[PDB]
Parts: structure tokens; C-alpha cells; sequence
């Protein structure tokens, strides 16, 4: 390799290091500059001829990464040589080919060729190393600007759904797909059909993970409202069970699938966490001994492990006075229009909090 | 030359420990002061010091063991201290060398000779360095036993896990030291320049690959003391592990000495959760909760603990019930007042400046967070921002000039004003 | 004319001077006294302006020993090659418990004030005074002093310059009310990391709520007074 | 993955970086300096700099590398924790002059950190473009300039950046230091002020037609929170003991100025 800072040349000075490569290249470079100074030709050789087994040809890639863009198209050609990374399957130093061309540089974005291309390509050709490292970013820009282009939105839905499987972890999978399922039924892929086989995928990783609670997540924005529950998926046999405070409902209510893989032991974890709340934050702060553990119909130390168990999650969380008092505030599980109504309560509430005190605290000072 | 000097000092150590004991100050005080001469002195046909190990690392290596066991053996003490400052004397005028063997030797028994006297804590920093320093004489000692590994892990844990607070109680009377520079000293000579930390020190000693080498009598213990939750269940849980260890005597006997101490500290751990867990809790339930030998030693100790203000409770009672309290009077009394050993999860708990401050930056997040208001106004401010800037690079324009022939002349005029000053 | 006395103004500390005494904030120099560095500035209108600070560092170990003043001279040379000159007209130890301007402290600044009358002594007070008024302490010696120079001795000129009753509790200058013109690029910063990279600005700003609820700091305050100053209380 | 990725500056650097720049350095359109601080191996942790007798010419550039000696020896034992670190300029971005403070760089021999501290009114253009060359082979020419994307945080110290948030609001306004604390007091309420006219919005957003998903269950949960921080629950058990609680504070403030009446009067007889 010789450095960029030699004369320019652009296409002769990234064909020079072909002659340094390959034989294949090197004729090619010959080949290819005898007959022009040339675009596609010579533009498409490092990107699709062997950079051979070993891939510290990252330095003549990087130099093929700026001049390839401008001179003819970079949509094109920026998706060539990436079909070569995920080829070799070495990926760390392919990263530095993805690295230094990621977004925002070296030209013009474009809107999301560079921004598809370049990560559908971390995504398979690194691990989960290079893969996370662009996730903010990603998703930064998909805020500033989403895809007016459909199907660039769908593919952008396709690389967090290649991100969920890529991932093996169960909650950044339940965060990449309910950031995938919250962009579905928002916009693109809706478009019914595309988005009802999503909602199946999305009642498996609801009902399987029981820190995606119930359906507390569901009811705070758009996925339910999308996707029907009295409907065949069945969306909404959660919402039936959720307050239902019992094993007996999800059991008859069953999709033979579910209930084998599936969410057998959940639906005790259910009757706890939902009994537990609508016992407590209706009342709304304080049960007795007793009364939680006949709604719970269990034991007395147990329902005692039991608040360890919900002290964990942080559904109740105080000091617990032995006899009475059993679970208290810090209310995280659905309470619907209860939640709304104290929240219509709140701004009269806060009225004087806001101005009352201040008129003390302003006029002191 | 001529060692011979070696063998006396041995019969001399010998004799001592022996016969009277006296000797001891006698023979250290005169072995003191030749070392003094020499050191000190330099002025004559003797020794040539310069790079002549040999007879160095042979004397302070026969001392040192004379010193150390012989201290540790006729329940001396002084001597031994003596004796350690000498050798960091040594180490200051004889650390032009890179260093030879022997090291490892001398660090271990000085730890070894510790533990007790001094706290676990400091002892169980002493083992960590010799630990480290078993790491070093690897790659240059070569040692290979997956045995070795497992005491050393052992001896690390306990030295550690044993102490999460002192009790200082001579300071908290009389003020008040005159009693840490000394403490200071003490964590030179190991080595330290501060002194050591707590289970800390096992996340410092664990950095390196210590969950894996950890042989697993042990292993699976303290993935419940530091790793596993949860208060109502951790004296069920850690007692099987210690039933295991407890059997001492290929597990290294230093251990299971350490291990009482670490089962008290276990319990002062869960002691300390449960005032934020419970707001009271009856004495007949209480000691359902913790497998312990006797529950009259143990509220004696939770008693002990509470007047040592490292919790709040009233288990002695009329009843016989206990109440941690929601606030009562809030105090670092309940929090243990400079040092946790435990997870964080306090409850929510009133002091001053709370619902002050709390008001706001509280609801200052939620109109941050979410608002529809906040960030026209932002960007509206954002538009007074470019402004200023746009203000600015005319002004820069002009201070460019201006404090340009301010900043030339300011080194001339104010150099002569301050030197009609002087 | 809020001008000092007889051959000085005030003083304005710009922002960038005060960043860099937070740098070298309340360590190196925690527990013992440390000058941490001399305020350079120049004669402004109404005011001196510390533009800016280099720090002065001493072997700080556990104590502190004073060093080769090789450091000074390099780092004031240093000062003067890229920027102004050695302009020092002031000094800032934080340094050590909330704002206390001790004998040893006097008797530097005496030594000071007689060289350059063109100074102030700051005391840079952050979080400790539990923050907490008067976070910077400003204070220069009384020109009657430097009149009845050197020295006050046990019986004479104790007495006889008791009796001539120079201030003692004598007059501190504010330090700031007005646009320092170093306000610009900081000001440009302000929009940029606020609302849409507000992660730092936040960060910032709810240290106050732990500044609140945690471990006994009023408390703290009210003990460390109810030891440091029934101990002066006695002594007199 | 391959390492540096992103800088974390502090608002000291900028400080540092604005200082010779304005002093002036014979700073027409650009001052340079050498940035100092250390790296952790994906990230840079960029602490303090002060910047070397620079002066770039449209064909000479003069780095005295020896003068970054002597300040990185000076500021070795200011904090032990700075290194030599790369080089720091104003704008504008990458010209010929990247390729030459490149070389006398080079001399050192790590990787360079390369800042540009654009300076235009503009809030389209980004305040600090943080840069670290790719090819970078170095057999070549005199060093391949193709410029990593990294991106700029703060990042140092807390209490520096509540002394920055200090500057922030002088730079809106003065915000002296007298009253500090009552100006905390003061915005306090108004925070709740403006969450009147927010929490308003939310309400008002069902009230017309629909709307309020916006604090159904997002503003919902984060006022629960908020009412289960400040104040506590509410028996009248809490009222008399936060009642006890300022009847012990006040007669705390009380003995306070107690003390301050007797400081008085030892020192009043003395000096009769």
C-alpha cells in the first residue's frame, strides 16, 4: 500500500494497488485503465475480484471507499464490496470498511441507501460488537428522517428484524421488536396483511417474557389498536386474563401452541403480579395480611417471599409493616382509566403546589 | 567477607527463644545499630556495597526469618515491628536492584503472621499481594497445581469477607490521632499508600480470572453472599457452604478461623436490608427467617450492632417485637452512617433539601421528556443563541483589533507598573 | 466608582479561569491547604479580569512541600509565549473546608499584597459549604497594613498597632454582575446542549436532588462547626 | 470491532480551546494546540489542553514539539492523569495543513486525535468535528488523509459542569454568586409552573376531540413516581412528624444564630 496524499489520479491511484494485489486485479488494472480512465470498470475490480484470504486490504477498500462515490454512483456501488465482507466472514476488519464510510461523511448521506447499506452489512458481517454501535445513531436518523419511500421503511423494519435475530438476548429482542412492531403499526406495513403475521410473533414474545408485564406496554401507546384482539390472534385473551386473577382463564382460552412452549409457568406469574396491584393500588395503598394471601390462595410466608418477588420488580416497594401494609406504592401494572383519572385530578391537584407555595416562596426570597 | 555472621544470628535466635527472651531486645538493639554504622557510616576497607546481592539478600533474608519467627514465636511483638522497618529501610537503600527470589517467601509469612493482630482487612491485603506476587514467581516460578490456586482463592476470600466497620471507640473518646498516619505507615510497609477497602477488595482481587480457578466447594457461596439476593432466604442459603469449608484441614485451617467472623458479617449484611424491607416485624417471626445457632446470641449481637448505630430497631420491647420504623426521626443510624456492605435499595426516606430539590428538577424532566411547549421556546432560544454569535463575530472582528493592542501592551505597560512596584 | 482602595479596582473571574480551578477542583490539596494556582489578569473598566489561571502544584503526597519554582517560571513563560504575560495579580487555594481565610493565609497575602497591590486573594468554595452562598470568596488586604509594615510582635506592635485599630472586618468586593465578553462561544454551546444533547446539561443539574436526600450534609455541616469553632471559641 | 469511535471532551477543553483563541495567539482565522488527556480504547477521554506557538501559513506550518514538552512535563505534575494525545485547531475542516501537523505528529508516534472547532454562526454546523485518520498506511507520500466519523460528548467532572451550567446561565443572564440557592428556589416552582401549562395540554388534548396517549400511561407513570417521591404518602402521622422535623431544623438555624450572637460576644469584650 502506498498513501492517499499520492497524486490524483483517482482511478489509477486505486488501481495501483490492485497491481499490488491480486494477479486477477492487476490485469484488470491494466486492462482496466488501457481502455479509460474509467468509472464502473474500474470501480467495480477491488469489490468484486478476490482481495485474496486476508483482509488487511482494508487500506486499498478505504481508498476505493471515497473514490468509487462520486465519480459514478455511489447507491450502486457502495452496495458493492459488501457482498465481500459478509462472504469472507472475518469482520472485524471489514468494520473498519464500514467505519469509515458509516453516515454523514464523505459526501452525502443520500437518505438511507448508505444508511441501509452500511448497516445490513454490520449487522451479518460483525457480531453484536459492531452491530450495537449503531443502533442510537440509526435510530437517531430514523427520527430526523424517516422514509418517505415505503420500502426503504420496510427494509429499515427488515434490518431490526435481522437486529432481533441477530440478537439472542431476550430483552434487547423484545426492545428491537417492540421498536420494529411501535415503527409497524405506525406506518409501513400497514398494509394489514404484513402487519397481522407480525402480531402472532408479537402475542409469543408478550406472553413468553412476563417483564413485557401483561399488556401494561400495549395499553400505554398504538400496538393494540393496530392489531385486533378479537380477532384468530388473540391479542386481547391477555387483556381477558390480566384482570381475571386466575390460571383457570389462559388454560381454557387456549392456543394448543402457546400452551406447550410456551407459557405454562406464567400463568401463575400472571395471577400474582395482576393480584398483587389491582389488590394494592385500588385500595389504592394498603391490604392487609390476610387479604392478600386469599386473593393470592397461598401461604403466609410465602406471600412474605412473594413482596421480595414484587420489591424486585418495583410494582411495591417501601418499608412493609408485618401484619398490615403488606404492599404499598411505586404502581407500574395497568389501571387504565384509574391512571387517567388521576391524572385529570392532577393539574387541579398541582394548582396550588404551583402557585399557592410559590407565593410564599418567591415573595420570601 | 566471611558469613559465618548467619549461623550466630541463628544460635543467638535460638537461644532467645529458648532461655530468656530479654535477649531479644539486647541482640536487636545491637544488630540495629551495626546495621546503622554500615548504612550510615561508609568509611573503610569494608564491603564495597555497589551490586553485591550475594551477602545483602543472604543477611536480610536470615534476619528477616530470625526476626519474623522469632517475634511470632515467644508472643513478641515490638521486635517484629522493629524488624519489618528495618527491612523497608533495606528495601529503600537496596532498591536499586531489580529483585530475586526469597520475595514471595517473606510476603507470605508476614501476611500469615498478621491475619489476627492486625484486622483481616489489612491482612487479607497482604494475602492478595502475595497472591499477586504468586502470579509473578509463576511466569517466573512456574508452579503448576490447580490446588495451590484453590488455597490461595480461599485465603483471599476470608481475609476479606470478615470486617465492614470498626470500632472506634478510643478515637470517638479521645480526639483523636495520632492514630492514621500510623495506619498509613502500616499500608506503606504492605505496600499500599491508602488504606485497604472491603469486599471491594474482592472485586479488585477478581478482576483477574478468580470466578473460574475458585474451587467449588466455595464457588457456589458467595454467588449468594455478594451475587444472590434476597434477605429472607440468604442464612438458609450460605449454610451449606459453610458446612462444607468448616471441615478445615486440607482447605487450608487459616480459612476456618476467618470464617466465623465472615458468618456474622453475612449476618450484619442481612441485618441491614431488612430495615428497609420491613417497617416492623415480630421477634417469633424474626427468627424463623434466619437459621442461626441461638436467637439469645444473636439479638445480642443485633443489640451490639444498633449500639454501635449501624441500624435502628427496637427489638427489646415488652413484647418482644422488633419496629425499624418509617423515618421516626431520620438519621444515619438506620443507613449505617459512613459504609454499606450491601446492596443498594434503600426505600424513600425524607431528609432536608429533599422535596425541595426533588420539586424541582422532578418536574422539570417531565417537560423536558415529553412537551410539545418546551421545544419552540428552545428553539426560539436558540435563535437569540445565533444572535449572540452573530453579535460576537463582529465584536471578535473589532477584539481582534482592540485586545490584540490590549494584550501586546499589557505585557510591557503592566511589567513596568509592577516593576515602579518593587 | 465600586474601585478599590489606592491602587486597585475590583475584580471579574471569566468563566474559563473558573472552569480550570474546578478542574484541579478539591483534590490535590484536600485535607491540607494547597495554593492551587495564581489568578493572571489585567486591568479592566471598574475591575481587574482574571482571564485566566495556570494551577501551581507542590508535592502533595499527604502533605504538603513547597517545590522548585521552576515550575512557575516554565508555565509563566508558557503562559506568555501563546497569550499575555506573568500578570499574576491574585491567587486561589479552594481548598478545604468552607470559605476560611486562616492566619498562615494572611500572612502569604500580606507578602503578596506589599509586592503587587494589584491583587485579591480568591477562595473558591464549591460543594462542600453544602452550596451554599459566597462561592466566590474575594478579599484583599487592608492598605493600612501595608503602612504599619512588618511586623506584629508579641508585645510591641501588637499592642501599638491594636491601638491604631486597623479593619478586621474589612470590606470584600462582588465580582461579577456583567457581561465579561468571553460570554460568546459558551453562550453558542447553550443551544446545542440543551434539548437535543441535554444529557450533560441534566446530568448537571440533578446532582441537586442527591444533594438532598443521602448522607447527613447539613448534619456534617453542623458538626464540623460544632467542633471547629468551639475550638477557636476556647482558645480566646 | 476496530477502537476510536467517539470523544468525550469537557467543557474545559472548549474553555482552553476559546482561551487562545481570543488572547489571541495572533489568531486571525486559526490558533492550534496539542489536546491532552487519555483514551479508554473505543472512546477518548480529553481532560485539559493548552495549545503550543503555532503558526499555519498557507504552505509552512510550525509545530515547536519541544514546547509540548516542556508544558506536558508542567502539566505531568499539575495531574498526573494528561498524555500527549494528538492536535486540536479551529476550522475549517480537512485541508492541506491536516496532512502537515499529520507529520509533526507523527514525530510523537501514537494515533492522532485531530479536532476542528468550527466557529461559524450557524447551528447547522457542528461546534467540534473530532477526526482520526484511515490510511494511514505510511510507506507512501507523508500520510493519507481519509478521516474517520467521530462525534463529541462532555464528559470529565460533575461539579466543572454545574461550574459550566454556572456560565451556561450567565450567558443567558447574571446569575451572580450571592444568590445561588434562592434562584434554585425560584425556578423550582416555576418547573411546576410550566408542568401546569404541559400537564393543561395533555388534559386539553382529550377535552377537544381525543388525544392523551401522550399521558395515558407514559406521564401517567412518571407523575405516580412523582407523587410517591415529593411528598411522601399522606397520613397526618407524616404531617407532625415533618412538623417535628422542622420544629428540630428551626431550632437548629435557631442555635445557629444563637452561636453567631456569641461569637459576638467574646470578641466584643477583647476588643474593649
Amino acid at each position: 500500500f502506498i498513501d492517499i496524499s499520492e497524486e490524483d489520479q483517482a482511478a489509477e491511484l486505486r488501481a495501483y494497488l490492485k497491481s499490488k494485489g491480486a494477479e486477477i486485479s492487476e490485469e484488470n488494472s491494466e486492462g482496466g485503465l488501457h481502455v479509460d480512465l474509467a468509472q464502473i470498470i474500474e470501480a467495480c475490480d477491488v469489490c468484486l475480484k478476490e482481495d485474496d484470504k486476508d483482509v488487511e486490504s482494508v487500506m486499498n477498500s478505504v481508498v476505493s471507499l471515497l473514490l468509487i462515490l462520486e465519480p459514478d454512483k455511489q447507491e450502486a456501488l457502495i452496495e458493492s464490496l459488501c457482498e465481500k465482507l459478509v462472504k469472507f466472514r472475518e469482520g472485524e476488519r471489514p468494520s473498519l470498511r464500514l467505519q469509515l464510510l458509516s453516515n454523514l461523511f464523505h459526501g452525502m448521506d443520500k437518505n438511507t441507501p448508505v444508511r441501509y447499506t452500511v448497516y445490513c452489512s454490520l449487522i451479518k458481517v460483525a457480531a453484536s460488537c459492531g452491530a450495537i454501535q449503531y443502533i442510537p445513531t440509526e435510530l437517531d436518523q430514523v427520527r430526523k428522517w424517516i422514509s418517505d419511500w415505503n420500502l426503504t421503511t420496510e427494509k429499515k423494519h427488515t434490518l431490526l428484524r435481522l437486529l432481533y435475530e441477530a440478537l439472542v438476548d431476550c430483552k434487547k429482542s423484545d426492545a428491537a421488536s417492540k421498536v420494529m412492531v411501535e415503527l409497524l403499526g405506525s406506518y409501513t406495513e400497514d398494509n394489514a396483511s404484513q402487519a397481522r403475521v407480525d402480531a402472532h410473533r408479537c402475542i409469543v414474545r408478550a406472553l413468553k417474557d412476563p417483564n413485557a408485564f401483561l399488556f401494561d406496554h400495549l395499553l400505554t401507546l398504538k400496538p393494540v389498536k393496530f392489531l385486533e384482539g378479537e380477532l384468530i390472534h388473540d391479542l386481547l385473551t391477555i387483556f381477558v386474563s390480566a384482570k381475571l386473577a386466575s390460571y383457570v382463564k389462559f388454560y381454557q382460552n387456549n392456543k394448543d401452541f402457546i400452551d406447550s412452549l410456551g407459557l405454562l409457568h406464567e400463568q401463575n406469574m400472571a395471577k400474582m403480579r395482576l393480584l398483587t396491584f389491582m389488590g394494592m393500588a385500588v385500595e389504592n395503598k394498603e391490604i392487609s395480611f390476610d387479604t392478600m394471601q386469599q386473593e393470592l390462595q397461598i401461604g403466609a410466608d410465602d406471600v412474605e417471599a412473594f413482596v421480595i418477588d414484587a420489591v424486585r420488580t418495583k410494582m411495591v416497594y417501601c418499608k412493609i409493616d408485618q401484619t398490615q401494609r403488606k404492599v404499598v406504592v411505586s404502581h407500574s401494572t395497568h389501571r387504565t382509566f384509574g391512571k387517567q383519572q388521576w391524572q385529570q385530578l392532577y393539574d387541579t391537584l398541582n394548582a396550588w403546589k404551583q402557585n399557592l407555595n410559590k407565593v410564599k416562596n418567591s415573595l420570601l426570597s | 567477607v566471611e558469613r559465618l555472621y548467619h549461623d550466630i544470628a541463628q544460635q543467638a535466635f535460638k537461644f532467645c527463644l529458648q532461655y530468656t527472651r530479654k535477649a531479644e531486645f539486647r541482640k536487636l538493639c545491637d544488630n540495629l545499630r551495626m546495621h546503622l554504622s554500615q548504612i550510615q557510616r561508609h568509611h573503610n576497607q569494608s564491603t564495597a556495597i555497589n551490586l553485591n546481592n550475594p551477602e545483602s539478600q543472604s543477611m536480610h533474608l536470615e534476619t528477616r526469618l530470625v526476626q519474623l519467627d522469632s517475634a511470632i514465636s515467644m508472643e513478641l511483638w515490638q521486635e517484629a515491628f522493629k524488624a519489618v522497618e528495618d527491612i523497608h529501610g533495606l528495601f529503600s537503600l537496596s532498591k536499586k536492584p531489580p529483585k530475586p527470589q526469597l520475595m514471595a517467601n517473606y510476603y507470605n509469612k508476614v501476611s500469615t503472621v498478621f491475619w489476627k493482630s492486625g484486622n483481616a482487612l489489612f491482612h487479607a491485603s497482604t494475602l492478595h499481594r502475595l497472591y499477586h506476587l504468586s502470579r509473578e514467581m509463576r511466569k517466573n516460578l512456574t508452579q503448576d497445581e490447580m490446588q495451590r490456586m484453590s488455597t490461595r482463592v480461599l485465603l483471599a476470600t476470608l481475609s476479606i469477607p470478615i470486617t465492614p466497620e470498626r470500632t472506634d471507640i478510643a478515637r470517638l473518646l479521645d480526639m483523636d490521632g495520632i492514630i492514621v498516619e500510623k495506619q498509613r505507615r502500616l499500608a506503606t510497609l504492605l505496600g499500599l499508600q491508602a488504606p485497604p477497602t472491603r469486599i471491594g477488595l474482592i472485586n479488585d482481587m477478581v478482576r483477574f480470572n478468580v470466578l473460574q480457578y475458585v474451587v467449588p466447594e466455595v464457588k457456589d457461596l458467595y454467588n449468594w453472599l455478594e451475587v444472590e439476593f434476597n434477605p429472607l432466604k440468604l442464612c438458609e442459603r450460605v449454610t451449606k457452604v459453610l458446612n462444607w469449608v468448616r471441615e478445615q484441614p486440607e482447605k487450608e485451617p487459616e480459612l476456618q478461623q476467618y470464617v466465623p467472623q465472615l458468618q456474622s458479617n453475612t449476618i450484619l449484611r442481612l441485618l441491614q436490608q431488612v430495615a428497609q424491607i420491613y417497617q416492623s416485624i415480630e421477634f417469633s417471626r424474626l427468627t424463623s427467617l434466619v437459621p442461626f445457632v441461638d436467637a439469645f446470641q444473636l439479638e445480642r449481637a443485633i443489640v451490639d450492632a444498633a449500639r454501635h448505630c449501624d441500624l435502628q430497631v427496637r427489638i427489646d420491647h415488652t413484647s418482644r417485637t422488633l419496629s425499624f420504623g418509617s423515618d421516626l426521626n431520620y438519621a444515619t443510624r438506620e443507613d449505617a452512617p459512613i459504609g454499606p456492605h450491601l446492596q443498594s435499595m434503600p426505600s424513600e426516606q425524607i431528609r432536608n433539601q429533599l422535596t425541595a430539590m426533588s420539586s424541582v428538577l422532578a418536574k422539570a424532566l417531565e417537560v423536558i421528556k415529553p412537551a410539545h411547549i418546551l421545544q419552540e421556546k428552545e428553539e426560539q432560544h436558540q435563535l437569540a443563541v445565533t444572535a449572540y454569535l452573530k453579535n460576537s463575530r463582529k465584536e471578535h472582528q473589532r477584539i481582534l483589533a482592540r485586545r490584540q493592542t490590549i494584550e501586546e501592551r499589557k505585557e510591557r505597560l503592566e511589567s513596568l507598573n509592577i516593576q515602579r512596584e518593587k | 466608582g465600586g474601585s478599590g482602595d489606592s491602587a486597585v479596582k475590583q475584580v471579574q473571574i471569566d468563566g474559563l479561569v473558573v472552569l480550570k480551578i474546578i478542574k484541579h477542583y478539591q483534590e490535590e490539596g484536600q485535607g491540607t491547604e494547597v495554593v492551587q494556582g495564581v489568578l493572571l489578569g489585567l486591568v479592566v473598566e471598574d475591575r481587574l479580569e482574571i482571564t485566566n489561571c495556570f494551577p501551581f502544584p507542590q508535592h502533595t503526597e499527604d502533605d504538603a512541600d513547597f517545590d522548585e519554582v521552576q515550575y512557575q517560571m516554565e508555565m509563566m513563560r508558557s503562559l506568555r509565549h501563546v497569550n499575555i504575560d506573568h500578570l499574576h495579580v491574585g491567587w486561589y487555594q479552594s481548598t478545604y473546608y468552607g470559605s476560611f481565610v486562616t492566619r498562615a493565609l494572611l500572612d502569604s497575602q500580606f507578602s503578596y499584597q506589599h509586592a503587587i497591590e494589584e491583587s485579591v486573594v480568591l477562595i473558591y468554595d464549591p460543594i462542600k459549604t453544602a452550596q451554599g452562598s459566597l462561592s466566590l470568596k474575594a478579599y484583599r488586604l487592608t492598605p493600612k497594613l501595608m503602612e504599619v509594615c512588618k511586623e506584629k510582635d508579641f508585645s510591641p506592635e501588637a499592642l501599638k498597632k491594636a491601638n491604631i485599630t486597623f479593619e478586621h472586618m474589612f470590606e470584600e468586593v462582588p465580582i461579577v454582575i456583567k457581561n465579561s465578553h468571553l460570554i460568546n462561544v459558551l453562550m453558542w454551546e447553550l443551544e446545542k446542549k440543551s434539548a437535543v444533547a441535554d444529557k450533560h446539561e441534566l446530568l448537571s443539574l440533578a446532582s441537586s436532588n442527591h444533594l438532598g436526600k443521602n448522607l447527613q450534609l447539613l448534619m456534617d455541616r453542623v458538626d464540623e462547626m460544632s467542633q471547629d469553632i468551639v475550638k477557636y471559641n476556647t482558645y480566646m | 470491532f476496530p477502537g476510536g469511535r467517539v470523544v468525550r471532551l469537557h467543557p474545559v477543553i472548549l474553555a482552553s480551546i476559546v482561551d487562545s483563541y481570543e488572547r489571541r495567539n495572533e489568531g486571525a482565522a486559526r490558533v492550534i494546540g496539542t489536546l491532552l488527556g487519555t483514551v479508554d480504547k473505543h472512546s477518548v477521554e480529553v481532560t485539559n489542553c493548552f495549545s503550543v506557538p503555532h503558526n499555519e501559513s498557507e504552505d509552512e506550518v510550525a509545530v515547536d514539539m519541544e514546547f509540548a514538552k516542556n508544558m506536558y512535563e508542567l502539566h505531568k505534575k499539575v495531574s498526573p492523569n494528561e498524555l500527549i494525545l494528538g492536535w486540536y485547531a479551529t476550522g475549517h475542516d480537512i485541508t492541506e495543513h491536516s496532512v502537515l501537523i499529520h507529520e509533526y505528529y507523527s514525530r510523537e508516534a501514537p494515533n492522532p486525535i485531530h479536532l476542528t472547532v468550527d466557529t461559524s454562526l450557524q447551528n447547522g454546523r457542528m461546534s467540534i468535528k473530532a477526526y482520526v485518520s484511515t490510511s494511514m498506511g505510511v510507506p507512501g507520500r507523508t500520510m493519507g488523509v481519509m478521516f474517520t466519523p467521530l462525534t463529541v460528548k462532555y464528559a470529565y467532572y460533575d461539579t466543572e459542569r454545574i461550574g459550566v451550567d454556572l456560565i451556561m446561565k450567565t450567558c443567558f443572564s447574571p446569575n451572580r454568586v450571592i444568590g445561588l440557592s434562592s434562584d434554585l428556589q425560584q425556578v423550582g416552582g416555576a418547573s411546576a409552573r410550566i408542568q401546569d401549562a404541559l400537564s393543561t395540554v395533555l388534559q386539553y388534548a382529550e377535552d377537544v376531540l381525543s388525544g392523551k396517549v401522550s399521558a395515558d400511561n407514559t406521564v401517567g407513570r412518571f407523575l405516580m413516581s412523582l407523587v410517591n417521591q415529593v411528598p411522601k404518602i399522606v397520613p397526618d402521622d407524616f404531617e407532625t412528624m415533618l412538623n417535628s422535623n422542622i420544629n428540630d431544623l428551626l431550632m437548629v438555624t435557631y442555635l445557629a444564630n444563637l452561636t453567631q450572637s456569641q461569637i459576638a460576644l467574646n470578641e466584643k469584650l477583647v476588643n474593649l
